[PDB]
RNA sequence: UAGCGCCGGCCAACUCCGUGCCAGCAGCCGCGGUAAUACGGAGGGCGCGAGCGUUACCCGGAUUCACUGGGCGUAAAGGGCGUGUAGGCGGCCUGGGGCGUCCCAUGUGAAAGACCACGGCUCAACCGUGGGGGAGCGUGGGAUACGCUCAGGCUAGACG
RNA sequence: CCUGGUCCACCCGUGACGCUGAGGCGCGAAAGCGUGGGGAGCAAACCGGAUCCCGGGUAGUCCACGCCCUAAACGAUGCGCGCUAGGUCUCUGGGUCUCCUGGGGGCCGAAGCUAACGCGUUAAGCGCGCCGCCUGGGGAGUACGGCCGCAAGGC
RNA sequence: AGCUGUACCGGAAGGUGCGGCUGGAU
């Protein structure tokens, strides 16, 4: 602990928000909040951090899930501070389960970036240019940060696994391992190494964030 | 490097102003006849289309099957919608004793010697979901042993 | 009124590990005793425990699971699929030696109260003794 | 000496002519108004054969009287609602009886029949010899977990 | 004024005194009957008026006794007991009082169940006890027999 | 809208009393 404490890791939501599964990971309730037992809190991160050190030496890829507002910017600083893939802005209805469709997309996102690359279009008067362009800022608006995976993770990070329970699911179906940073209410059984934490409180989602990258780093 | 067994065939039709579009749904089984099943209910305007991605969801949807002496484990009895099925474990030399649709499913698993049973609905496709699903839920000797003892 | 208290048992052991509860109570009974060890034995529970509730004595049954499944569900494999009562109240079944029944190929086991005491089904057939047909589980 | 039924689906086995909702077929679904693999003949084919079919009755399929083994919100089916007699069912602990219950032994469960082994008819059907098994019931012992009865106690049901 | 049911607090008293209950015995909207009274209004039948309406209008609706005893008599869900996440609203008690703990009445929803719709601690989930009922539709709640009723009719 | 239990119809593709239900819209 001596870190979480400051960065408002312990402070979850009001006693109406509670998904009575996650009864085992709080320590008590104070001025109608509910508060998460710290201690279980630094076991659980023990376990997950051994998983991704091991995991990232060995070589595998973690796929970093942040769509919530707060989250985009923490999702995409600490993404750019490593290989990794990211999603941040939305997330499409299978990604995972209909990633052919969605790689097709991505080849016509790199090809279309090649021909802004290319002095062909002198040709396509500018109506063409206006619509490809259009096409172009709406690709790389929802398709960058995606762009890295060449094929299927071997992981996903989640800020909220319940925000983002379509992605949760989309990995269990497909048999990925699911990391999320849970709190008061959200399943514990659907996500197999679990951070039980805050999704709110920017200053708990970027340390655990920027302590998990490092680790990374430092294992790579 | 596997069998296809093609159960059934359907045409079902819906309405659109002043006229009928049709649909096909196959089911189909593929199966090695060494205890790995697939079923897939596949649906395409075409036949040949259907066949094709009932076959492709067969193959992504696989069952493993625990065969002592090409028989099952121990009996079971299982309900899916309104339709039971019920299997039982038979002495070598009985032969598979089924209909069409159990039939079709247990030759692919390698079973040769069962006794069966349909109550209740004897829709083809409840019942080939009921077959699949007690055949995903067989238990031998040792698995019980490592869940109780280990 | 409780009509049955050995049906109570067992539906409470039901009922606890169809939502995976770690611990369940009983209210406590010589022959839900006998039960209990019985199930114990065959390795069905993590084991049961006498205690006391506000003044009433319990049994605090501690229940067993397999390992966390991988994919969608991932709820743990059961120990107990499925727990009978085979003689309730209103109407007795007793059987003699010969006509024990075998359960799921000996894969599960049939609780029988014979003069000798609680015996499993294999004892049962093995001392050489029949009497009223418990439950069967498996 | 080689019949006899069948060839739309169920169900093994397809073409040509003849009539063209007529003659007719059909166990159910249904066929027949220009080919109709369903009616009537012919070639071929399928099944069984000194037999092949059709009616009548019984069991099965029928889990469609559900003990094994079903149901009652809307598919059929919760009584209009109480209070209650006969009946059915009944918390915890200790002890006696041993009715139910279980076990051992014994008697009876005739002959023929069912089952197994061997044998006689040139085989089989048929038959012979031997061996078993058998629900139930009588008798004599043993058991006491549960149900029952008594005898005592307890407070979690129920009353005050 | 007389009287029934019920909830909570103390945990004081008895010591299994319990649950269901075929027959029986009571209660049973409206409509309808018998013997008396009453009748403001409303209104079957009926009398008129224009082409499903508008004027009048007896029974009845009312009371007191005795009948009748049926419905979409419905939550279309028999009664009792034990177990299985919670969130929210509302009525009524207790406390240490915006936090707990009882008992009712609604909505959303775990697991589970269901053919689906949906139900989901006020189960249609998981179990035990007792009762009534069901077995293709129409003929038909018909005929016939029997028991009730003054009759209609009911069973 | 519809349905239903009783009661009555010498203008009965049915109508009206009295009451109930949603298996019908504000």
């Amino acid at each position: 602990v001596k870190e979480l404490l400051e960065a408002g890791v312990h402070f979850g939501h009001e006693r109406k928000r509670w998904n009575p599964k996650f009864a085992r990971y709080i320590y008590a309730e104070r001025n109608g909040i509910h508060i998460i037992d710290l201690q279980k809190t630094m076991e659980e991160l023990e376990r997950t951090f051994r998983f991704i050190e091991d995991l990232a030496m060995r070589g595998g890829t973690i796929l970093f899930v942040g769509t919530k507002k707060q989250a985009q910017d923490i999702v995409r600083m600490e993404a750019e501070r490593a290989g990794m893939p990211y999603v941040n802005q939305r997330w499409l209805g299978g990604m995972l389960t209909n990633f052919k469709t969605i790689s097709q997309r991505v080849h016509r996102l790199e090809e279309l970036e090649a021909l802004f690359a290319s002095p062909e279009i002198e040709e396509r008067p500018k109506k063409e240019q206006v619509r490809l362009k259009h096409e172009l800022e709406r690709l790389q608006k929802y398709l960058s940060g995606f762009r890295l995976l060449k094929r299927l993770p071997d992981a996903i990070f989640v800020v909220d696994p319940t925000k983002e329970a379509i992605a949760v699911r989309e990995a269990r179906k497909l048999f990925i391992p699911v990391i999320a940073l849970a709190d008061t209410d959200s399943d514990p059984d659907l996500v197999d190494y679990i951070i039980p934490g805050n999704d709110d409180a920017i200053r708990s989602i970027q340390l655990i964030l920027s302590r998990a990258v490092d680790l990374i780093i430092q294992a790579r | 490097d596997f069998e296809e067994k093609m159960i059934l065939i359907r045409r079902t039709a819906r309405m659109q102003a002043g006229g009928r579009r049709f649909r096909f749904g196959a089911l189909v089984v593929v199966g090695d006849r060494q205890g790995r099943v697939g079923l897939g209910f596949g649906k395409a305007p075409e036949v040949p289309l259907a066949v094709q991605k009932a076959g492709y969801y067969a193959r992504r949807n696989m069952v493993e099957v625990p065969l002592q002496n090409g028989t099952i484990p121990h009996e079971i009895e299982v309900e899916f919608g309104a339709s039971k099925i019920v299997l039982k474990p038979a002495a070598p030399g009985t032969g598979v004793i089924a209909g069409a649709v159990p039939r079709a499913i247990l030759e692919l698993a390698g079973v040769t010697d069962i006794l069966t049973k349909e109550l209740g609905s004897r829709n083809p496709i409840n019942i080939a979901y009921a077959t699949m699903e007690a055949l995903r839920q067989l238990r031998t000797k040792a698995d019980v042993e490592r869940l109780r003892k280990g | 009124m409780l009509t049955d208290p050995i049906a109570d048992m067992l539906t409470r052991i039901r009922n606890a590990t169809r939502v995976y509860k770690e611990s369940t109570d009983v209210p406590a009974s010589r022959f839900k005793e006998e039960i209990l060890r019985i199930l114990a034995r065959e390795g069905f529970i993590k084991g049961y425990e006498r205690v006391d509730v506000d003044g009433k004595p319990y049994l605090r049954v501690y229940l067993k699971y397999g390992p966390r499944r991988q994919g969608p569900d991932p709820r743990p494999e059961q120990v107990i699929h499925h727990i009978r009562r085979i003689s309730k109240p209103g109407r007795r079944v007793y059987v003699g030696v010969k006509e024990i029944p075998r359960v799921r190929r000996g894969l599960g086991i049939a609780i029988l109260s014979t003069s000798k005491g609680v015996l499993t089904d294999r004892e049962a057939r093995k001392l050489g003794v029949g009497g009223e047909l418990i439950c069967e589980v498996w």
